[PDB]
C-alpha cells in the first residue's frame, strides 16, 4: 500500500523526552506525534499548528499566541486524554528548565527571567516569561527582540506537554521503550518501539488537520550499516518508501542499470559532518598508544593550530565524500565551513562572502579561499605540508617525539563509516607521512561507539583523538545556532565536538576559545540591523575557520542519490528545525510507481518558482502580525 | 540538534 511508509532509523533513542534532549534519535520517535505551534509547509513557510494567530508586540519583546480550540492529546491506543491548552507550553518550559534541557542553549538568553529560574536565583516560574494568559492565550516575553524567534518554535523544546499526564506517569515517564509514557497531539501517535528493531507509528484519526496527511502508517526498521545493500533491496521489494543509494556498493551497477531513469540526487542538507578534535581527552579505553610519552606528545599536537591546520588542509573532502557517494557525485556533498555558507544572506553576500573577506587577516594562506559548497576549497597538499613544518619545529621544541599518534575510534557495524576514516587515515599519512601522523583506527561495537561520542555522558567518555561520529543541524534560523554551540560555557554541546566540558579547562584557554566567545557575544547583541549581526558572526566563524578546532567535511545529509515513491516536493521543507520531512511526514504524498529523474527535476523547477514567490508572500505578511 | 553520522540514511 502506498500509504504505508516504510523506511529506516540508525539508532535508538535514549529517552522520549523531547524537551531535555538535544539528540535526532528523540526527534525521530517524537516528531510525527507531539506537535508544538508552528510546522513548515513545503515551501518552508511557518505554518499554523497548535498556534491558529499570532502576534507581536511593536518593540518586538512581546508574542502572543492563540491556540486553536479543540485539539487533543491521546494516547498511543487512540484515548483522549486533555485538551491541548495555553497552560501545556506553560508547563513544557518549565519541565525543560527543571529538567535541565540539553537544548537550554536558545531559551536562556531569550525568555525573559529564564535564566534566573534555571540557575534558582528566582524560585518561582512565575516570574518567567511564557504566560498561560487564559486556556488559549499563550504570551511569551523576551530579553530583546528577535527576528528568528517564532523559527525556534518549530524546534522541540517549545513543545507542550500536559502536566496532568506528566506527574501521573512519575519516573515512567518518556521513557524509550514505551510508547504509553508519552500522549500525542499531533498527526499520528507512537504505536512501537522495540529496541534495535522497529519504531510504528498509526495515523491519529482525530487530528484536527487530518487532511493534511496522506499515509496510514509509518513503520522504520534499525538500520546499523552492516547491510547498506538493504535500503534499496527493501525499496524494489516494496517494503520501502525511499531508499538512499551508496554508489560504492558492490551491486551498484546493477541498481544504476535497473533504476537509471529514476535515480536523483537531493540537495545538500544543512547540518555539518566532519571531524572534531579532543582538545582535552582524559580516557583512553580506546587507543593504540602504549606510553604516556605517546599520550602527552597527542595531547600536546591537539593543542597546536598549526598541526590542527595541518589535518584541516591534508583531507581530501572529495575521497572522503566518495566512500558513500562513489567518484561522480562526491563532489555535491563537500563542505568547507560549520554554518552552511548560504545558510544566511547580507544584501548580495552569503555567510560565506563574509567570512571569505574576513579570513585573510589570519593568514595569506587564506586568501583566495573558495569556501562554497559543492568544492573542496580547503584540501591543499603544499598548505598541509608548511603547517605541519611549522607545528613540527614547535613541538620537537618542547620535547615532543613522533609520529603523533590519532586515535579516531569506528562503529564496526558501518562499513561506510569504516571507509569514510580510512579515507581520512590515507589523506593525512599521504600528504603529511607516516613518519610525522599516524591514524589509528579502533573499531569497537555499535554500542561501544555511541557511549562515547552520540551518547556520551561528559568530556571524560570522549574516549578518541579525533572524531567524525556527530554532526550538527542547526535549531532556528540564525548563525548562532550553529556558532553558539562552541562557545567555552556550551557544555553540553563542546564535550560532543572539542572533548571538553569545563569552560575554565587550561586547554580551552591555550587554543583561544575565550577570543572566539567574545565574537559570538558581541554578534549576538546585534539585534538591530540583521546585517551588521551575520557580519559580527562571520567573524567568529572566521576564527573558527583559522582555529581548525573542528575539521568540516560535508553536508550531514542530501547531496545524494535516491530511489523514491514519494510525491516530489509534497513534504515539509525545513532548513531548520523538528518539522522537516527527514523527520515529520505531515503533508507527504505516496504513489504507486518509482518517482522519474525527470518527474523529479521538472517538480523542482516548477517548486522553486513556487517556493520564492510563496516566501515573499509570507514574509510581506509579516507586519499583518505587529499588534 | 546532534545527529548520528556513521549512516547516512538521507
Amino acid at each position: 500500500a502506498p500509504k504505508a511508509y516504510g523506511y529506516v532509523y540508525t539508532a535508538d533513542p535514549e529517552t522520549l523526552d523531547y524537551l531535555i534532549s538535544s539528540k535526532n534519535s528523540t526527534t525521530v520517535v517524537t516528531s510525527n506525534g507531539i506537535d508544538g505551534l508552528f510546522t513548515n509547509d513545503n515551501y518552508g513557510n511557518l505554518a499554523p499548528a497548535v498556534a491558529e494567530d499570532w502576534e507581536v508586540s511593536k518593540d518586538g519583546l512581546t508574542y502572543t499566541y492563540k491556540i486553536r480550540k479543540g485539539v487533543k492529546w491521546f494516547t498511543s491506543d487512540g484515548e483522549e486524554y486533555a485538551e491541548v491548552t495555553a497552560k501545556d507550553f506553560v508547563n513544557g518550559l518549565k519541565h525543560a528548565a527543571d529538567k535541565k534541557s540539553e537544548a537550554m542553549y536558545l531559551a536562556e538568553n531569550s525568555v525573559k527571567g529564564l535564566a534566573d529560574y534555571l540557575s534558582g536565583t528566582s524560585t518561582d516560574f512565575s516570574t518567567v516569561g511564557v504566560k498561560a494568559v487564559d486556556d488559549y492565550t499563550l504570551q511569551y516575553t523576551l530579553n530583546q527582540p528577535e527576528p528568528f524567534w517564532n523559527s525556534k518554535l518549530t524546534y522541540s523544546i517549545f513543545w507542550p506537554l500536559n502536566e496532568e499526564f506528566e506527574t501521573s506517569k512519575g519516573s515512567d515517564f518518556a521513557k524509550p521503550t514505551d510508547p504509553t509514557s508519552l500522549l500525542y497531539n499531533g498527526p499520528f501517535l507512537l504505536k512501537g518501539l522495540t529496541a534495535k528493531s522497529s519504531v510504528e507509528f498509526v495515523k491519529n484519526e482525530q487530528y484536527w488537520d487530518k487532511e493534511n496527511v496522506h499515509l496510514d502508517t509509518i513503520n522504520l526498521a534499525y538500520y546499523d550499516g552492516s547491510d547498506q545493500e538493504s535500503l534499496e533491496r527493501n525499496f524494489t521489494s516494496g517494503a520501502y518508501s525511499y531508499a538512499r543509494l551508496y554508489p560504492t556498493s558492490s551491486n551498484y551497477s546493477k541498481v544504476a542499470e535497473e533504476y537509471k531513469d529514476n535515480i536523483y540526487y537531493t540537495q545538500s542538507g544543512s547540518g555539518i559532518a566532519g571531524l572534531g578534535v579532543n582538545i582535552d581527552r582524559q580516557s583512553y579505553n580506546y587507543t593504540s598508544k602504549t606510553t604516556d610519552s605517546e599520550k602527552v606528545a597527542t595531547k600536546k599536537a591537539l593543542l597546536n593550530k598549526d598541526f590542527r591546520q595541518a589535518l584541516n588542509f591534508a583531507l581530501d573532502r572529495s575521497a572522503y565524500s566518495a566512500q558513500i557517494n562513489g567518484k561522480d557525485g562526491a563532489a555535491l556533498a563537500v563542505r568547507n565551513l560549520f554554518v552552511k555558507p548560504d545558510f544566511v544572506s547580507a544584501g548580495e553576500k552569503t555567510f560565506g562572502d563574509l567570512v571569505a573577506a574576513q579570513l585573510p587577516a589570519y593568514g595569506d594562506e587564506w586568501k583566495g579561499v573558495n569556501l562554497a559548497d559543492g568544492q573542496d576549497g580547503l584540501f591543499n597538499a603544499d598548505k598541509a605540508k608548511a603547517e605541519f613544518a611549522k607545528a613540527k619545529k614547535a613541538l620537537e621544541a618542547d620535547g615532543v617525539q613522533f609520529p603523533i599518534h590519532l586515535d579516531v575510534p569506528v562503529d564496526q557495524a558501518s562499513k561506510n563509516y569504516i571507509s569514510r576514516i580510512q579515507s581520512f587515515k590515507q589523506s593525512v599519512e599521504t600528504v603529511l607521512g607516516v613518519e610525522n601522523v599516524v591514524v589509528d583506527i579502533q573499531q569497537m561495537t555499535s554500542d561501544e561507539f555511541l557511549n562515547i561520542t552520540y551518547y556520551a555522558a561528559n568530556a571524560s567518555s570522549e574516549d578518541w583523538d579525533v572524531s567524525g561520529g556527530v554532526s550538527w543541524g542547526p535549531d532556528y534560523q540564525d548563525p548562532s545556532t550553529y556558532l553558539d554551540i562552541l562557545k567555552t560555557t556550551s557544555s553540553e554541546t563542546t564535550k560532543t565536538y572539542l572533548g571538553f566540558d569545563n569552560p575554565n579547562s587550561p586547554s580551552v584557554v591555550q587554543v583561544g576559545l575565550k577570543e572566539y566567545d567574545k565574537l559570538v557575544d558581541e554578534a549576538a547583541r546585534e539585534t538591530s540591523d540583521l546585517n551588521v549581526r551575520y557580519e559580527k558572526y562571520a567573524a567568529a566563524q572566521a576564527w573558527l575557520t583559522d582555529s581548525s578546532l573542528f575539521i568540516p567535511a560535508m553536508a550531514s545529509s542530501g547531496a545524494a542519490p535516491v530511489l523514491s515513491r514519494i510525491v516530489p516536493f509534497t513534504g515539509a521543507s525545513a532548513q531548520t528545525g523538528s518539522k522537516g520531512s527527514d523527520v515529520y511526514f505531515k503533508y507527504l504524498k505516496s504513489q504507486d510507481k518509482v518517482v522519474t529523474k525527470e518527474e523529479y527535476e521538472k517538480a523542482r523547477e516548477k517548486w522553486l518558482k513556487e517556493k520564492a514567490e510563496s516566501n515573499e508572500k509570507a514574509q510581506k505578511e509579516l507586519a499583518s502580525h505587529v499588534k | 540538534a546532534k545527529t548520528i553520522k556513521i549512516t547516512q540514511t538521507r
